[PDB]
């Protein structure tokens, strides 16, 4: 598993197709669930200080900034690793993170860079939920 | 500078996320309304236009793989929302999700032919359920021996 | 982002392709990630957190001299007591007639099986069933 693993990115880094549609099919087969990652070089240089705004069911919305939070985050950190992150500072765990970056609620599997974040004071919004 | 049109943009969904919270929908339903539909009106669309998606989901999930078996709409709502209202990728990932669970399924001793499709749609997709389901018949002569006359002594450990 | 995204739909869809067993797709996005040379840390998730369901394979024995292997769904943090109960609510055992033995070492209500070694799918246990004419 491990190895065949090892042997598709190697396979894809190498340009051979074959070798990939081969093990990539192999895998497959058996189902077997992968972090598939783009190397961490590939993605706009940090980390970045991201400008969470925290917010839940009944807080009072208004354009008036204030960040309640700075965070030190590279941009090619998937969303789930962000809410580690945000877990092991403060104590909620993921279930109840809900993220929002621009006009998209935001996928766990995505980087923060495919949401646009790649320069500091950056915003981000941090929506609580109440009842998981 | 476009740092105020992301904060902008993004206060206009969380709104809409909070207005949904509070009437019981999830931010992942509220989302998946607005990328499928384009909709002012979240809310409304979930009540009224909601369970002829999913229908659609998981009739599409049964042509796609046919061999299995019949897509509860647990399944199909579960896909629509994880793919935040991408039809195709809803299907997909609906079709994906029982094709992985039957694998599952088989490798612990229950196949098709022993009715894992029937126990993964009367449980919407739930493989705990399932296999707690499917190994019913194998625990119920033990439960019946129970009372019977000389059993075996108290191993000590 | 250039067409950096590009390269991360792809991974992403490759990965689901993988973990959804379909082979074709497998094959398309592996195929044009090969072709386009694409530096990529491919992975093997971790085996989950003590917070997460596994498949226990039970051994189940009773005082009949019956066995039977059965498989239950369990995080590893989880305690006997709450292995018992599960038992008890899904098939009617009760807590009571339930012995639970792990090493060679009947496990204690308190311990939890992460306290006894169980962590991953398809680690072992062994479920003694009383008769309720045990004294």
């Amino acid at each position: 598993k491990e190895e065949l693993a090892t042997r598709l990115s190697q396979a894809i880094a190498g340009g051979d197709e074959k070798a990939a549609a081969q093990v990539a099919a192999v895998l497959a087969q058996h189902h077997v669930a992968l972090n598939v990652q783009l190397m961490e070089a590939w993605f706009p240089p940090g980390p970045i200080r991201l400008q969470v705004t925290v917010e839940d069911a009944t807080s009072v919305l208004s354009s008036s900034s204030s960040a309640h939070v700075s965070l030190k985050i590279h941009p090619h950190c998937s969303i789930a690793a962000l809410q580690d992150q945000v877990f092991s500072e403060f104590g909620f765990p993921p279930a109840v993170q809900r993220w929002v970056i621009g006009r998209c609620l935001c996928m766990p599997e995505r980087s923060l860079a495919s949401y646009g974040v790649s320069q500091d004071g950056d915003p981000a919004f941090l929506y609580l939920l109440s009842a998981p | 500078g476009r740092q105020d049109k992301m904060r902008k943009e993004g206060l206009q969904l969380v709104s809409m996320i909070q207005e949904g919270e509070t009437a019981g929908a999830s931010p992942e339903e509220v989302f998946s309304a607005l990328q499928y539909s384009g909709t002012e009106v979240p809310l409304q669309w979930l009540r009224s236009e909601l369970s002829y998606v999913l229908e659609m989901v998981a009739e599409l999930a049964g042509q796609q793989d046919p061999e299995l078996g019949a897509f509860s709409c647990q399944e199909a709502r579960k896909a629509w929302l994880d793919r935040h209202g991408n039809l195709d990728e809803a299907v997909e990932e609906c079709v994906r999700a029982r094709r992985r669970k039957v694998h599952e399924l088989q490798s612990l001793g229950f196949g098709p032919k022993e009715g894992s499709l029937q126990a993964l749609f009367q449980h919407g997709g739930d493989v705990a359920r399932a296999l707690t389901e499917l190994q019913r018949q194998r625990l119920e002569p033990f439960h019946q021996r129970l009372w019977d006359r000389d059993p075996e002594p108290t191993p000590c450990w | 982002d250039e067409k950096t995204k590009k390269a991360e739909e792809m991974a992403l869809s490759l990965a689901r392709a993988v973990a959804g067993g379909d082979e074709q797709a497998a094959i398309k996005y592996a195929t044009w990630l090969a072709e386009q040379r694409v530096p990529l840390r491919v992975q093997v998730k971790p085996e989950v957190s003590p917070t997460q369901d596994i498949r226990l394979c039970v051994s189940v024995e009773d005082a009949y001299m019956h066995t039977v292997t059965i498989w239950l769904t369990v995080r590893p943090d989880m305690t006997v007591a709450s292995l018992k109960d599960m038992v008890f609510l899904d098939y009617g055992f009760p807590p009571s007639l339930q012995q639970w033995v792990v090493g060679q070492r009947l496990a204690r209500d308190q311990e939890t099986l992460h306290s006894h070694g169980i962590r991953r799918n398809g680690d072992g246990a062994y479920l003694y069933l009383l008769s309720a004419r045990n004294t």
